[PDB]
């Protein structure tokens, strides 16, 4: 099994050990916060992380669901 | 260089 991510990789594939179940989407910015609206930061979760204040951290229940919008010319 | 919510590729992304 496994989960994807997105952080320092350009993008990677990887889980947490079985504790862990499905996959996250931690909504922030970058330190250089670029004109692109919200990063994106996907991995391993067991229950869905989400705060108020800042971070929408939604789920995908299933397998290479997690992300996001992303791949469109724009 | 990034995975935002407008690209995915370090070109397009950042």
């Amino acid at each position: 099994i496994v989960c994807h991510t997105t952080a320092t990789s350009p993008i990677s594939a990887v889980t947490c050990p079985p504790g862990e179940n499905l996959c996250y989407r931690k909504m922030w910015c970058d330190a250089f916060c670029s004109s692109r609206g919200k990063v994106v930061e996907l991995g391993c979760a067991a229950t869905c992380p989400s705060k108020k204040p800042y971070e929408e951290v939604t789920c995908c229940s299933t397998d290479k669901c997690n992300p996001h919008p992303k791949q469109r010319p724009g | 260089h990034r995975y935002y919510e407008s690209s995915l590729e370090p070109w397009y992304p950042d």
